[PDB]
């Protein structure tokens, strides 16, 4: 029951000019007030120890934002997060240079992290091990696929022990071997009693590898509860939005749009 | 005062990291070169031959200057430019241009640009060393004079990163910076003892009086004092020494403060 | 019955160097011959017209490669293939600058397809309605998220109308109600006899958009049939993987990688 | 034989392309300035202004040459020189740095580099106005021998994609050209009648000499016949014009010739 992540009122604006020469404006004389959109809006967050929490929602609903905001990526305009420990968040496209090769995008992420070059040799087989790649981590970056450029960076992220983990999309282009061994994985961590929060569109994959859901909708947190509870009202609320006209889809995400933007 | 004190700390905490990322990078931007590295010898040496061709054997039918051939003359002085134009240029697009891979990247933001400057400096160490064994051959051998390097070398790294970190925010703010700053560099480069030595007592009185107040003007004066000319430079130019320490320590304290302030809403402007 | 595509024996190979200064060796005098690699290998493929074929196979199989051969951006090594009609190609990254706004990107890709302004003029707001993007069409493009910038691809390239159209997991990052339309489009598109190439890692997106199924492994086409007949031993294959032990699988990718590298 | 015509093909096929592809790139690289495409007409004039101070104002002690003044005299001949720099230096560097975004788009490759120069022909073309207009304070009208501009304007523009269409591809194979342009560059620059006109009859003399084959001086030279001197160029020096034509012709040829045969194996090298 150790609260691993909290969150307390975390609200993010961002200001909205439509053209590019009205930034100046608002920056020297601060008299200025312009349009603003409201990503997120007053979320209130408890992670305890031992969780996988899975966040739900369309797109633009928020989700990357409050995954950059608990990582620290974001600063939030209104509230505070606070951590206990050491959070590595792995999103649809990670740190990985073309040019370079495998060895040098390792050794790159890991002195940029503060690790000793012994230290890098000493850690470098077991990402070999883990990453499957063979001959090809010899070979640049550019030339691998997208399955092999996000197992690389999976077991970069890994091979380091964070007490928290976040995934954000990052398993779908992986296959199910892959999906699977990350499985074991998490297994693993929750054993190791850190915190893992998960982000897809793969319901079945979210079913298979959640236990609490999330569910964000137009910046504010409509239901937080478990698995069981919150994921059949998602499905619920999605068959229905596919029942409705084109007509009735419209004027929805208009009043969503309405709500988001404020002229203050 | 307190921007000075954090900037400092964080400098001070990363001096390895930035040396490594500094290693990195000039293996980065020599990629696919097939000489490699050796670049960053040829580069500025082909340039020197074109100045020497041009204003030394053009202009000047090739005169000496103080006793001094006109060839190394020219050497000593054109050592430290490349490095200071190269590290100005570049820092001023270091944030800009890598911001969004170190945003979620956890490091101090403050040392971006100044490993991007100690990318440079190590060439210009190289090329430095050549130039003292070049000039061996005249005749010239280095002397107890040459100490004062310890003190002239570090200074001109000094100046250019303290540029930088002014200038990378500068340049967030307002993207103009960029093309104005390749304006100011050639204004340094002509007005200054690189290719050129003034006569005073006329309207080249007044620019004589005006160039002191570039500081590549002391930086390659001192050089020359140092290496060619075996002369305390300090006790005739202390002058110029406090000037420009306190010009430096102008640059930085406002640096600071402006990357201080502005650091939290980097990503709404750029 | 229209023969939409035709492929016979199309076969790629690429040049491995370990080290970057060797490419030069073999391109002024041809007398060398280094490692190579068989990233395909004798594919025969016969797409008709009104099907929809799902490429399968594990990651590094070679269906992002077969996928740029039949759109055009590669050459076979060995080998032709002849396409009746125009083809484009929807990928996980598709062609859009992120300084540039959604009106400037869409007049650049319809710019760089060759046509004239009035005519980009009328088709803006088709796709304005189908992208769903709302005042986010003013802002610039990397303020966009994932589905977003997914959703105005899409619908740039579904606007034009082409004769084969392939999509390569782009609409990983896609939710469900996007999914659904699509849907709806690509039964429409069945309906005006195109030839729809589907790539995904979803399993049931395959299952509820596929109709014939080709299966790669390793570069060679394993099987190809009816969805109801290759897909049952695909994933009896990925069941009976999951069964083996961590050295056979290791064993399994070492004969893989042993056949596909040759010294010739 | 067949490449060329391919090539010239290509490039009559997609004109406007061409044309629509470097406007909309005009705007791209001006994006978050704030002044916006002035930056095309304000970089190159404060760059005049200092090869005035420099060479007009220091030497030459503002000396004027064939009865003209030297400020008229530099400005004719520093017009082109900013378009040919810039379209040679960023045309070697086309196919590599665009090469992903285009190879899955259709349209010849040959043409990438073309619409590159013409983005910056446009700005050339407003700064060669802006001349004229400013030659009519000191009393230099303009009179037919203006005429000649049609033949002499395109040349120049001729010339510099007929040199970047090899220059991208010897980019791509070897990737030590776009070091080594930039050192070539400078030699054309002081090697030519932009700045000071040699005297002949000595030493200089076969400077001279050795100055006509430089294509630059061609281009300077006809750019003041036609625009200060008063003097239909092509009677006097149709030797110069057959051999530039040459040089033209052969540069195209050899270009044409290595585009089309590595063309299909862009991607290994790459
Ligand atoms: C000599 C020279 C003047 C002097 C000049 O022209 N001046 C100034 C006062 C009046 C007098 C004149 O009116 O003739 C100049 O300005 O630029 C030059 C440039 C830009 C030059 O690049 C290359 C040479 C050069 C190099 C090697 C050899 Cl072996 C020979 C030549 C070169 C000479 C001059
Ligand atoms: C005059 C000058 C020589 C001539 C020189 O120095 N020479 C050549 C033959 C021997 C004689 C000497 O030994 O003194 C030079 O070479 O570069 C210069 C550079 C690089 C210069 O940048 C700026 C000026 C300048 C500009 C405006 C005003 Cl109002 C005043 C100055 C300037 C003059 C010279
Ligand atoms: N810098 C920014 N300025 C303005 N709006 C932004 C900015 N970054 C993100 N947004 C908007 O904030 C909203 C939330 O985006 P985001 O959190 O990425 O969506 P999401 O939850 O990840 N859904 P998905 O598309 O599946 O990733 C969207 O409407 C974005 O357009
Ligand atoms: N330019 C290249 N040079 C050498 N090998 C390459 C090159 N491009 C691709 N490959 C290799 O060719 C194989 C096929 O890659 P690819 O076709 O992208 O895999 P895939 O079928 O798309 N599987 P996925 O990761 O899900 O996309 C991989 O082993 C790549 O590493
Ligand atoms: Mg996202
Ligand atoms: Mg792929």
């Amino acid at each position: 029951m150790n609260v691993s992540v909290n969150i307390k009122n975390v609200t993010k604006e961002y200001r909205i000019y439509r053209t590019n020469k009205e930034r100046m404006k608002d920056a020297l004389i601060p008299k200025h007030k312009n349009k603003t959109f409201f990503a997120l809006d007053d979320i209130s967050l408890k992670a305890y120890e031992g969780d996988v929490i899975g966040l739900v929602g369309i797109n633009g609903s928020g989700k990357s934002t409050l995954s950059n905001i608990i990582g620290g990526s974001l600063s939030p305009t209104v509230g505070k997060v606070d951590r206990n420990g050491e959070v590595s968040v792995i999103a649809i496209s990670a740190g990985l240079s073309g040019q370079l090769t495998g060895i040098e995008n390792i050794e790159f992420k890991m002195l940029c992290m503060g690790f000793k070059r012994k230290e890098i040799k000493a850690m470098t087989p077991k990402i070999i091990e883990f990453s499957e790649l063979g001959e090809f981590i010899y070979q640049p970056v550019k030339k691998y696929s997208s399955g092999m450029r996000a197992k690389l960076g999976f077991s970069i992220n890994i091979t380091v022990n964070p007490d928290i983990l976040v995934i954000d999309e990052a398993l779908s282009v992986g296959d199910q071997t892959f999906a699977q061994k990350c499985l074991d994985k998490i297994y693993e961590f929750k054993e190791q009693n850190k915190t893992i929060f998960f982000v897809s569109h793969n319901l079945g994959q979210v079913r298979q590898f959640c236990t609490k859901i999330a569910w964000i909708e137009g910046g504010k947190l409509k239901d937080y509860g478990e698995l069981d509870d919150v994921l059949p009202k998602y499905e619920a609320f999605l068959n229905d939005f596919k029942k409705k006209s084109k007509a009735e889809q419209k004027e929805f995400r208009n009043k969503l749009d309405e709500s988001r933007f404020v002229i203050k | 005062m307190s921007a000075i004190g954090t900037v400092f700390k964080e400098h001070v905490k990363n001096f390895y990291l930035i040396q490594r990322l500094a290693q990195f990078q000039v293996k980065i931007i020599n990629h696919s070169n097939y000489l490699g590295v050796a670049w960053e010898l040829i580069n500025p040496v082909m340039q020197i031959m074109v100045y020497w061709m041009v204003f030394g054997l053009g202009i000047r039918s090739n005169a000496p200057i103080h006793g001094v051939p006109f060839v190394y003359w020219l050497l000593v002085g054109i050592s430290m430019w490349f490095f200071i134009n190269q590290g100005i240029l570049e820092g001023t697009k270091a944030i800009t241009q890598k911001f969004n891979q170190v945003s979620k990247m956890n490091f101090p933001l403050s040392i971006i640009p100044t490993y991007i400057v100690t990318s440079r400096f190590y060439g210009h160490l190289g090329l430095l060393l050549l130039v003292i064994i070049a000039c061996m051959f005249t005749g010239i051998y280095p002397s107890i004079h040459i100490i004062q390097l310890l003190i002239y070398v570090p200074f001109c790294f000094f100046l250019t990163a303290s540029v930088t970190l002014l200038t990378s925010t500068l340049g967030v703010l307002v993207r103009d910076t960029q093309m104005l700053m390749q304006a100011i560099l050639r204004i340094l480069f002509y007005f200054s003892p690189i290719l050129w030595l003034p006569k005073n007592h006329g309207i080249s009185g007044l620019i004589h009086e005006m160039m002191k107040y570039n500081p590549v003007y002391f930086i390659a004066e001192s050089y020359r004092a140092a290496i060619l000319y075996h002369e305390w430079y300090f006790m005739d130019h202390w002058k110029l020494m406090l000037y420009n320490f306190g010009i430096v320590a102008i640059f930085f304290a406002i640096g600071a403060y402006l990357h201080m302030k502005y650091r939290d809403q980097f990503a709404d402007f750029l």
